[PDB]
C-alpha cells in the first residue's frame, strides 16, 4: 500500500516545477520510479524519483484531471527530497533533473550532498549556513 | 754674504717688477670692451655614468672623444665609452689611494698615481687578454698629485715632494727632474706641441718648464691660496689656473703678467677643475659648491651654470673635438653635458 | 623592437654586465671591514703597538696598510709614518673611517724636541690632538687614545717630577694622580661633546687586552651611529 | 515555443530570513572605497620609488616585497566589493573564486610574513653589529625572500582546493565547502584549517613583532643612547595598527566554529565579517603610508626629487 | 705561447658519438667567447657552434643544431663540444677558435690547429666568384667577395672578415671589420668595400701569401664563409 | 743655507732675459683666434641636432 506523505510531497514538488517562469507546458506524473519514506523526531522526509510526461493543458491547468496525457510529447525524470512537519508544512526541499546529456555523475554528488542538509535541517538550526559565505577566503 | 744676497735679491725683484709694468697696457676689458657678448649657454645632461659607489679623483678623455678613464678610491679604475654606457675595462690597483688618472694619447696605456709615491703605468693592448701592470715608476717621496703623458715611451708626473719629474717608461728612471718650487705641487697641463709644460705649486706661483733641457723658464705669481688646477689655452700662449680663493686667473706666456680675474662676489669656496673649451672662449670651472661655472674668457662674466651635481665636483673634462663636457663628483655620477 | 644592437654589441653588453656586478661582488666584501686611521706624535711605541695586534693576524712607502682579525671582525689599519707633506691635501681622503687610534708616549713630559728647544714633546702631540680633533671632516669619528710606555713612565716618575710638563700642578708626583691628570688634559682639548668620544686607554702590558679595547670600542661606534643614522627605513 | 532551459535547481528554504541592507555594510563599503582610493597610489609610488628609481639595500628589498603584496592585494578589491555590494551575490562563475581567494590569501600572509620579517631584521641590525656584518648580503635576502613568498603560497594553497559557489535563495554565494565527500571528518578539517591560519598568521607575527620591538628599546635603554622622538612613536604606531586590524577578523573567524556544537544565531556572523575585511584592507592601505612615507629619507628624497 | 690545441678527434662509426676537446694554454680562457669553425675534406669552412664568455649565450649552425652540445670548463680551460648521431655529413676538419667583443677588440683572431673527424660511409650567403687565380710574386693581386645582404650595419661598422688558409697550415685572421689590419700581418694587405661588395688587395705579392682566402659575415652574428679563392705560383 | 740662496739668485738672474710685447698685441692674437675659430665650436655655437652624437 502507498500511503499519503510521498503523495504530498510528489505535488508539492510538481506545484513548484509548474512555477517555472521559462518553460510552458507543464507536464503530468505517470510512473514514479521510486519514494522512500522516513520519519524524524522533527518531521516527516521523503525522497523521490518520478517519471513525467507533457501534457496539453496549460501550466496553469495542472491541478485538473481531464489533461490528455500525449506520450509523442517530451520525458522527464525529476528528484525531489524533502521534508514536511506537523500539519505537513513544507520547510526543506530540493528539486533536481538535467538532461540525460549531462554527466550525472558528479551531479548525483552534489545532489547527494545538498539532499543530506536537506535532511538535517530544522533538526539543527543552522543546518543552511554555509562556512565562509561574508569573508574573501 | 745672506745680507748681500738678500739685497741684490730683492733689487733683482724691484727690476723685474718694474719690467712687467714697463710692458703693460689697456688690458682685455679695454679691448673685449666693444664685442656682443655669446649670449646665455644652456646645457642639457645627454648622459650619466653609474657603478663607481665611491669618490671620483680624476678623468681624462682619450683623442677621439669617444672613451674616457675615470678613477675612485674603492680601488677602480674603470673605462667608460661616452657613446651607449657600456664598460671596456675595469681595473683594480694595489692601493686604493688614487689622485690622478691619464690616457695616453695613442690609446694603448693608462696611468694611476696616488698616496703610494709610486706610478703604474698599465697596458691595454695584450695578447694574454688582461689589463697588466706594465710598469711600476718609484722615486718620489711625497704623493703623486698630477701625471700627465707626453708619448708611448715618456710622461710627466707632479709630486707631494716639491718636484716634477720627467720619467722613461723603457728604462724607468727619471730621466729628468725638475726642482725649483718650494711646496707641494698638485697640477700639471702640457703645451699643444709637448715642449713646455706649467704647473702650479701649493705656495701659489704657477712655473713653466721647458722638458728638453730641465730649466725653469717663466715665474707667474699672485694669489690668496693654493693653486689646484692649471689648463693650456688651446693656442698654447696662455693659461688659466684655478685656487683655493674662488678666483680663477688668466696668465700669458709672452706678457708675463695677470690678464683677467673670474671672480664674483658670491663664491667662497675654492675651485677643484679648470678646463677651458674648443676654440677658447668658454672657461668652465668646477667648484666646491657641488656645480660648475662657464665664464666668457673676455666678457668675465658669467654666462652659464650646471648644477645636477649633489657632492662637491673634483675633476672637469672637455673632449678634443668641443662635442661634449664630462664632470665627476665626489658621489661617482660622471655626467656628459651638452 | 629594440633589437637595433649588432651581435657584437650585444656581446658588449653582456661584457658590461659581467664587468658591473663583478664590482658590486667585490664592493660588498670592501664595506664589512672596519677601517682604522693610526695617527701618532711620533717617537712612541708605535712599532710595538703595531706588533701587538699583528700577530692575532697569523722609496718611501707612505701609507702602510696592516690587515688582521678579531673575533670574526676584520679590520684594515692605516699607518701615515713618510707623509712628510703638508696634511691640509690628504686628510680628506680619510673621510669614512671608522676609528681614529691615537699613540700617545706618557713618557716624552720631560724630554725636549729634538733638532729644537723650548718645544716639549708632551706639547707638541697635545697640538697634534687639538689639530686633528676640531677638523671639518672628522666631525663624527670617534679617537681611540692610546697610552703608551707604563713601565718607563713609572719607573722616570720616581726621578722627574711632573711639574716641568705642567707648572701649574698640584697634586702629588706619583702614580694615580699623574696619569689621570694627563688624561683630563687631553681630553678638555675635544671640542666636539656632543657627537664625539674618546675612548681612553692605558698600555704597554705585555697583554692581549689592546686588541679587546679596540674591538669593544669599534662595537660602541657602530652600534651608536646605527641606531643614530637609521630610522624604519 | 516555450522552449526550455539549461537547468533549474532551486535549493531553499523559508526557516530563514534574507540578507538585508544595514548601517554597518554601508560603512564597509565605504572603508573599501577609501581604503582602494589610499592604497593604489600610495603602493604605486613606493613601488616606483623603491624598485626602479634607487639603488639594491636590504631594507630597500624588504619594502619593494611589501608594497608589491600590499598593491596586489589591493588591486582585486573590486571584485569583493562587488560581491558584498549586490547583498552578496556572485556571478562570476566558480573558477573565478578559487583564483580571487587564492590570490588575496597569499597576498595577506605573504605582507604579514614580510612585516614579521622587518621587524627581526631590523632589531639584529640595529643591535648585533658583528653578527650583521655577515649573513646579511644580497644573495642570503633573495634566499629568504624566495622562502617566504614559497611558505605563503603553500599556506594559501589550500582555498584552491575547498573554495566553492552555491546558489541559495535566489543567490549565488561563494563559500569553502569542507563537506566534499563525507561529513564525518568535516569538523576536523574546518577545525585544522582555521587553527592553522590564526596560529601562522596572527600569534606567531605579533609575538616576534612585539618581542623584537620591546628588546630593540630595552638594550637601547641600557645602552642609553635617548633614542629619537620619531621612534617610539613609528614603532608604538605600526604595532597598534596591526593589533586593531587584524584582531577583530580572527577573533570572528575562530567565533566561526561554534556553528557545529551551537550558536542559534546568525546576525553576529552576519555583520561583523564585511567589517573585519574592511578593517584588513584599512590596514593594507595603511602599511606604506606609516612604514616609508612618514620616514624622513623618503621625505627629503621627495623634496630633492624637484 | 697562445696555442689552443683540439683533441678527440678520429674515425667513427655513423649513427654515434663523439666528444672534441680544446685545452687553451697561456691565456685566460675566460673574458673570451669561443667558437667551432668545421672545414670539409675538400670544401670551405663552416662555422658550428659558438659560446660567450661566461656560458651566457650559445648559438648552433641550423645542420648541427640538436646533435651538438657546447660547453666549457673555465678552471680547467677547455672547451667541450659533445656530438651526437654522426651523419656522413659530420667528417671534417674541426677548428677552435678565440674571440673577444668589446669595442675596437679583434674577434676570431687567434685559430687552434684543429683535429680531424671522420665518419665512416634566412641565412646571408657570401659568394666569391673566383675560385682561383694566377698570381706571380712581386705582382699585386686583388679577391671580391659579394654579399647578399648588407654587411654595413646602422653603427658604422661593416661585419667583414679576412682569413687566409696556408695549405698545410690553420687559418689565420688577415682583417675584421672589412678595413682594420690585425696584428702581425704586414701592411702590403688592405681591405675595402662598399655594402654587398669588398675586396681584400695584397700589394707586392710574396711567397707564402699563397693559399686560400675566406671572407666571413657578422653583420647578424649567423656568420657565413665564402667559397674560397686560392691564389698559387 | 748659502747653496739654496745662491741657487735662487741664479735662477731669478736667467729669468729676466726673456723679450717681452704690449698687452695690447696679446689682446690681439687673443682675440683673433677667438674670433675665427667660433665656427667649429659646439658650445659657443650649437650644432644642430642632425650631426649631434649626443642625443
Ligand atoms: C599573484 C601572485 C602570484 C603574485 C606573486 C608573484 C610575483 C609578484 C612575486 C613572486 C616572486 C617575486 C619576485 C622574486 C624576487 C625578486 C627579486 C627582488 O629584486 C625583489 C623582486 C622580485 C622579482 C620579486 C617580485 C615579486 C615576485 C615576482
Amino acid at each position: 500500500e502507498l500511503t499519503e506523505a510521498q503523495r504530498r510531497g510528489l505535488q508539492v514538488a510538481l506545484e513548484e516545477f509548474h512555477k517555472h517562469p521559462p518553460v510552458q507546458w507543464a507536464f503530468q506524473e505517470t510512473s514514479v520510479e521510486s519514494a522512500v519514506d522516513t520519519p524524524f523526531p522533527a518531521g516527516i522526509f521523503v525522497r523521490l524519483e518520478f517519471k513525467l510526461q507533457q501534457t496539453s493543458c496549460r501550466k496553469r491547468d495542472w491541478k485538473k484531471p481531464e489533461c490528455k496525457v500525449r506520450p509523442n510529447g517530451r520525458k522527464r525524470k525529476c528528484l525531489a527530497c524533502i521534508k514536511l512537519g506537523s500539519e505537513d508544512k513544507v520547510l526543506g526541499r530540493l528539486v533536481h533533473c538535467p538532461i540525460e546529456t549531462q554527466v550525472l555523475r558528479e551531479a548525483e554528488e552534489h545532489q547527494e550532498t545538498q539532499c543530506l542538509r536537506v535532511q538535517r535541517a530544522g533538526e539543527d538550526p543552522h543546518s543552511f549556513y554555509f562556512p565562509g559565505q561574508f569573508a574573501f577566503s | 754674504e745672506l745680507d748681500q744676497l738678500r739685497q741684490e735679491a730683492e733689487q733683482l725683484k724691484n727690476q723685474i717688477r718694474d719690467a712687467r709694468k714697463a710692458c703693460a697696457d689697456a688690458t682685455l676689458s679695454q679691448i673685449t670692451n666693444n664685442i656682443d657678448p655669446v649670449g646665455r649657454i644652456q646645457m642639457r645632461t645627454r648622459r650619466t655614468l653609474r657603478g663607481h659607489l665611491a669618490k671620483i679623483y680624476a678623468m681624462h678623455w682619450g683623442t677621439d672623444s669617444r672613451l674616457l678613464v675615470s678613477a675612485s678610491q674603492d680601488g677602480k679604475l674603470i673605462i667608460w665609452d661616452s657613446y651607449t654606457t657600456n664598460k671596456v675595462h675595469a681595473i683594480p690597483l694595489r692601493s686604493s689611494w688614487v689622485m690622478t688618472c691619464a690616457y695616453a694619447p695613442s690609446g694603448n696605456y693608462v696611468a694611476c698615481g696616488g698616496l703610494d709615491n709610486i706610478c703604474s703605468i698599465y697596458n691595454l693592448k695584450t695578447r694574454e687578454g688582461n689589463v697588466r701592470v706594465s710598469r711600476e715608476l718609484a722615486g718620489h717621496t711625497g704623493y703623486l698629485s698630477c701625471c700627465r703623458f707626453l708619448d708611448d715611451n715618456q710622461i710627466v708626473t707632479s709630486s707631494g715632494d716639491t718636484t716634477c719629474a720627467l720619467w722613461d717608461i723603457e728604462t724607468g728612471q727619471q730621466t729628468t727632474t725638475f726642482t725649483g718650487h718650494t711646496g707641494d705641487v698638485m697640477s700639471l697641463s702640457l703645451a699643444p706641441d709637448t715642449r713646455l709644460f706649467v704647473s702650479g705649486a701649493c705656495d701659489a706661483s704657477a712655473k713653466l718648464w721647458d722638458v728638453r733641457e730641465g730649466m725653469c723658464r717663466q715665474t707667474f705669481t699672485g694669489h690668496e691660496s693654493d693653486i689646484n688646477a692649471i689648463c693650456f689655452f688651446p693656442n698654447g700662449n696662455a693659461f688659466a689656473t684655478g685656487s683655493d680663493d674662488a678666483t680663477c686667473r688668466l696668465f700669458d706666456l709672452r706678457a708675463d703678467q695677470e690678464l683677467m680675474t673670474y671672480s664674483h662676489d658670491n663664491i667662497i669656496c675654492g675651485i677643484t677643475s679648470v678646463s677651458f673649451s674648443k676654440s677658447g672662449r668658454l672657461l668652465l670651472a668646477g667648484y666646491d659648491d657641488f656645480n660648475c661655472n662657464v665664464w666668457d674668457a673676455l666678457k668675465a662674466d658669467r654666462a652659464g651654470v650646471l648644477a645636477g651635481h649633489d657632492n662637491r665636483v673634483s675633476c672637469l673634462g672637455v673632449t678634443d673635438d668641443g662635442m661634449a663636457v664630462a664632470t665627476g663628483s665626489w658621489d661617482s655620477f660622471l655626467k656628459i653635458w651638452n | 623592437m629594440g633589437c637595433t644592437l649588432s651581435a657584437e654589441d650585444k656581446a658588449a653588453v653582456e661584457r658590461s654586465k659581467m664587468i658591473d656586478r663583478n664590482l658590486r661582488e667585490d664592493g660588498e666584501k670592501a664595506a664589512r671591514e672596519v677601517k682604522l686611521l693610526l695617527l701618532g706624535a711620533g717617537e712612541s711605541g708605535k712599532s710595538t703597538i703595531v706588533k701587538q695586534m699583528k700577530i692575532i693576524h697569523e722609496k718611501t712607502t707612505g701609507i702602510v696598510e696592516t690587515h688582521f682579525t678579531f673575533k670574526d671582525l676584520h679590520f684594515k689599519m692605516f699607518d701615515v709614518g713618510a707623509q712628510r707633506s703638508e696634511r691640509k691635501k690628504w686628510i680628506h681622503c680619510f673621510e669614512g673611517v671608522t676609528a681614529i687610534i691615537f699613540c700617545v708616549a706618557l713618557s716624552d713630559y720631560d724630554l725636549v724636541l729634538a733638532e729644537d728647544e723650548e718645544m716639549n714633546r708632551m706639547h707638541e702631540s697635545m697640538k697634534l690632538f687639538d689639530s686633528i680633533c676640531n677638523n671639518k671632516w672628522f666631525t663624527d669619528t670617534s679617537i681611540i687614545l692610546f697610552l703608551n710606555k707604563k713601565d718607563l713612565f713609572e719607573e722616570k716618575i720616581k726621578k722627574s717630577p711632573l711639574t716641568i710638563c705642567y707648572p701649574e700642578y698640584a697634586g702629588s708626583n706619583t702614580y694615580e694622580e699623574a696619569a689621570a691628570y694627563i688624561q683630563c688634559q687631553f681630553e678638555d682639548l675635544n671640542k666636539r661633546k656632543d657627537t664625539k668620544e674618546i675612548y681612553t686607554h692605558f698600555t704597554c702590558s705585555t697583554d692581549t687586552k689592546n686588541v679587546q679595547f679596540v674591538f669593544d670600542a669599534v662595537t660602541d661606534v657602530i652600534i651608536k651611529n646605527n641606531l643614530k643614522d637609521c630610522g624604519l627605513f | 515555443n516555450y522552449s526550455y532551459d539549461l537547468d533549474y535547481y532551486s535549493l531553499e528554504s523559508d526557516l530563514e530570513e534574507k540578507v538585508q541592507l544595514g548601517v554597518v555594510h554601508w560603512v564597509s563599503l565605504v572603508l573599501y572605497c577609501l581604503a582602494f582610493v589610499l592604497g593604489i597610489p600610495g603602493n604605486a609610488i613606493v613601488i616606483w620609488f623603491t624598485g626602479f628609481k634607487w639603488k639594491k639595500t636590504v631594507t630597500t628589498l624588504w619594502f619593494l616585497n611589501l608594497a608589491i603584496a600590499d598593491f596586489i592585494f589591493l588591486l582585486f578589491l573590486p571584485l569583493y566589493i562587488s560581491y558584498v555590494a549586490m547583498n552578496f551575490h556572485w556571478p562570476f562563475g566558480i573558477w573565478l573564486c578559487k583564483a580571487n581567494s587564492f590570490t588575496a590569501q597569499l597576498n595577506m600572509f605573504a605582507s604579514v610574513f614580510f612585516l614579521t620579517v622587518i621587524s627581526l631584521d631590523h632589531y639584529i641590525h640595529l643591535i648585533h653589529p658583528v653578527l650583521s656584518h655577515r649573513h646579511r648580503t644580497l644573495k642570503n635576502s633573495l634566499i629568504v625572500i624566495i622562502f617566504i613568498w614559497l611558505l605563503a603560497s603553500l599556506i594559501g594553497g589550500p582555498a584552491l582546493y575547498f573554495r566553492d559557489t552555491v546558489e541559495f535563495n535566489n543567490h549565488t554565494l561563494c563559500y569553502n565547502n569542507f563537506q566534499k565527500h563525507d561529513p564525518d571528518l568535516t569538523l576536523i578539517r574546518h577545525h585544522v584549517l582555521t587553527w592553522v591560519k590564526f596560529i601562522i598568521g596572527y600569534l606567531f607575527p605579533l609575538l616576534t613583532m612585539s618581542i623584537c620591538y620591546l628588546c630593540l628599546i630595552f638594550k637601547v635603554k641600557k645602552r642609553s643612547i635617548l633614542i629619537s622622538s620619531r621612534h617610539f612613536w613609528t614603532i608604538l604606531v605600526v604595532v597598534v595598527a596591526f593589533v586593531v586590524c587584524w584582531t577583530p577578523y580572527h577573533l570572528f573567524s575562530i567565533w566561526e566554529l561554534t556553528i557545529h556544537h551551537n550558536s542559534y544565531s546568525h546576525h553576529v556572523m552576519q555583520a561583523g565579517i564585511p567589517l573585519s575585511t574592511g578593517l584588513a584592507f584599512l590596514n593594507s592601505c595603511l602599511n606604506p603610508i606609516l612604514y616609508v612615507l612618514i620616514s624622513k629619507k623618503f621625505q627629503a628624497r621627495f623634496r630633492s626629487s624637484v | 705561447d697562445v696555442q689552443l690545441v683540439e683533441s678527440g678527434g678520429g674515425l667513427v662509426q655513423p649513427g654515434g658519438s663523439r666528444k672534441l676537446s680544446c685545452s687553451a694554454s697561456g691565456f685566460a680562457f675566460s673574458s673570451f667567447g669561443m667558437h667551432w669553425v668545421r672545414q670539409a675534406p675538400e670544401k670551405g669552412l663552416e662555422w658550428v657552434a659558438y659560446i660567450s664568455s661566461g656560458s651566457g649565450t650559445i648559438y648552433y649552425a641550423d645542420t648541427v643544431k640538436g646533435r651538438f652540445t657546447i660547453s666549457r670548463d673555465d678552471p680547467k680551460n677547455t672547451l667541450f663540444l659533445q656530438m651526437t648521431s654522426l651523419r656522413s655529413e659530420d667528417t671534417a676538419m674541426y677548428y677552435c677558435v678565440r674571440s673577444i667583443y668589446y669595442y675596437g677588440s679583434s674577434p676570431f683572431d687567434f685559430w687552434g690547429q684543429g683535429t680531424t673527424l671522420t665518419v665512416s660511409s634566412s641565412d646571408i650567403v657570401m659568394t666569391q666568384a673566383t675560385s682561383s687565380v694566377p698570381v706571380t710574386p712581386g705582382e699585386s693581386v686583388s679577391i671580391s667577395c659579394r654579399s647578399s645582404k648588407s654587411l654595413l650595419h646602422s653603427n658604422g661598422n661593416t661585419y667583414l672578415y679576412w682569413f687566409l688558409q696556408r695549405p698545410g697550415q690553420s687559418p689565420q685572421l688577415l682583417i675584421y671589420r672589412m678595413s682594420n689590419l690585425a696584428s702581425g700581418v704586414p701592411d702590403r694587405f688592405s681591405g675595402s668595400g662598399s655594402g654587398t661588395a669588398f675586396t681584400l688587395t695584397i700589394s707586392r705579392l710574396e711567397a707564402e701569401d699563397v693559399g686560400v682566402y675566406y671572407c666571413m659575415q657578422h653583420l647578424e652574428y649567423p656568420l657565413t664563409f665564402g667559397a674560397g679563392t686560392k691564389l698559387e705560383l | 743655507s748659502i747653496a739654496q740662496a745662491r741657487k735662487l739668485v741664479e735662477q731669478l738672474k736667467m729669468e729676466a732675459n726673456i723679450d717681452r710685447i704690449k698687452v695690447s698685441k696679446a689682446a690681439a692674437d687673443l682675440m683673433a683666434y677667438c674670433e675665427a675659430h667660433a665656427k667649429e665650436d659646439p658650445l659657443l655655437t650649437p650644432v644642430p641636432a642632425s650631426e649631434n652624437p649626443f642625443r
